[PDB]
């Protein structure tokens, strides 16, 4: 079901096995560098059930630059790329205690044998204006769409602005449960007959 | 304006459109005044006992020639990881490690931990292509690689983390001289080592060691003399002591 879908929930306790497999997973987790997850909770997240072949996009900062690599590898991925977003203002000028930070990082992991992807279409630098606090740039969805067009995708720890066609968004600040894919709707009713998690 | 779409359309990398890419010039003068004379040594570092380099360094810049630098003797991460960097670093010291853009972003972190550092900054050399708007991808690459990372590590107790310059010519392996400004502005100390530097990177305030150097002037005791008292603990950002 192409139009946006989402599930308000605590990603720790939701049974993600009901959602099927995704060509792309993206996550912007609350690392314990305000709703944080501990390193063990992050390690235990059931990312491995979500894909057999495809890509993982994992936003990282501070010590999660290292801890995100750990989770990525533990979850069964190999880091094959790292996107950086150069944060600019409206005049295309650039906006960790040793250096000032002009950028945010997003690791790119591959799992299995993905085929039918358009590798090489985008480059690994994003230049885009800062919207809000902790808001990631919308350009990442265009890059992800060109890499794997039309496929089903899932975002963990998304916010309401992050919902997108072809994406299912999980996050604890979304407004309720909105699901349209019939295979998912079935497995959700079966696993959650009273609609609570 | 979607600059990722614009790059897909035109071949112009998004960094091409960053614009602009009071008086921190006294600091520079003080750096220039306290700088030791340049010193340098031709050495084949695989065959070379690293302990011969004394004293222990406050700052180590490490720039191994990765195979990926030669797109059109290279060092693998295997070779690099077996370097005994911990034996020549001062107990409180810093490292800056050029990691390229591939597996080095992972293996370079292994090296930093192996030698006793933790990463405190990730510095990105972002390469524009204003003067030539295609790249031959590493097989594992999902995206076109238009940057390189220099990891900063610390062991023991003004600038941004971006360098933007135009992508050098095919087979030019030089890194932007701006990395030296960033390092020197940190005021980390005056014992500064550049491993795998070249004739073209020799620089005041630095000891350069590499296989392609054509001349040497390194002497252990002469080099130590620059840091004997009353100069042992200078940041390299203060006046020389009278
Ligand atoms: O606010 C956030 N994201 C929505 C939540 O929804 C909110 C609330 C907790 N969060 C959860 C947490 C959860 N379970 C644990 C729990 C439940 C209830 C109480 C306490 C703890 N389940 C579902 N969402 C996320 C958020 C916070 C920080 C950042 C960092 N960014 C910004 C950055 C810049 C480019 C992108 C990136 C960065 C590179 C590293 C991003 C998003």
């Amino acid at each position: 079901l192409f139009p946006p879908q989402w599930i308000c929930c605590d990603i720790r306790y939701l049974d993600v096995s009901i959602l099927g497999k995704f060509a792309v997973v993206m996550a912007d987790p609350p690392w314990d560098i305000y709703g944080t997850l501990t390193d063990d909770e992050m390690r235990r997240l059931n990312i491995p059930v979500l894909q057999d072949d495809g890509f993982l996009f994992l936003w990282v900062t501070g010590r999660a630059m290292e801890l995100g690599r750990e989770c990525l590898n533990l979850w069964g991925y190999e880091r094959v790329d790292e996107i950086i977003w150069v944060k600019t203002n409206q005049l295309q000028r650039i906006i960790g205690h040793w250096l000032n930070h002009g950028k945010e990082h997003c690791l790119v992991g591959v799992k299995g044998n993905p085929q039918g992807f358009n590798q090489g279409l985008d480059c690994d630098v994003i230049v885009a204006e800062v919207r809000s606090t902790s808001h990631k740039p919308d350009e990442i969805y265009g890059m992800i769409e060109r890499l794997s067009p039309g496929t089903r995708k899932i975002e963990l720890f998304g916010r309401p602005h992050n919902v997108q066609p072809n994406w299912i968004t999980l996050g604890n600040q979304l407004d309720g449960i909105h699901l349209l894919d019939p295979d998912v709707v079935a497995r959700f009713k079966q696993r959650y007959p009273d609609g609570i998690i | 304006n979607d600059y990722c779409q614009h790059f897909v359309d035109t071949g112009h990398r998004p960094q091409n459109f960053i614009r602009d890419v009071e008086l921190i010039r006294l600091k520079d003068e003080l750096i220039a005044k306290s700088n030791t004379p340049p010193m340098y040594l031709q050495a084949d570092i695989e065959a070379f006992d690293i302990r011969e380099l004394t004293p222990k360094f406050d700052v180590i810049l490490l720039e191994p020639p990765l195979e990926e630098y030669y797109r059109e003797k290279c060092w693998t991460w295997d070779d690099i990881m077996k370097l005994e960097i911990d034996e020549i670093a001062a107990p409180r010291s810093f490292i800056f490690l050029w990691c390229g853009s591939g597996e080095g972003l992972d293996l370079g972190r292994v090296c930093l931990r192996k030698w006793g550092y933790r990463r405190c900054e990730d510095i990105c050399w972002i390469k524009t292509n204003k003067n030539n708007p295609t790249k031959t991808l590493d097989p594992k690459a999902v995206f076109q690689r238009t940057k390189e990372h220099c990891l900063m590590g610390i062991k023991g107790t003004v600038d941004i983390d971006l360098i933007i310059t135009e992508e050098p010519e095919i087979g030019n392996i030089e890194k932007p001289v701006e990395i030296f400004h960033i390092i020197e502005h940190f005021c980390l100390g005056r014992r500064r080592l550049h491993l795998f530097g070249r004739d073209s990177t020799i620089r005041p305030g630095w000891l350069t060691v590499g296989p392609t150097l054509t001349n040497s002037n390194y002497n252990a005791e002469t080099y130590a003399s620059y840091f004997s008292a009353p100069n042992s603990y200078l940041t390299g950002c203060t006046e020389e002591i009278e």
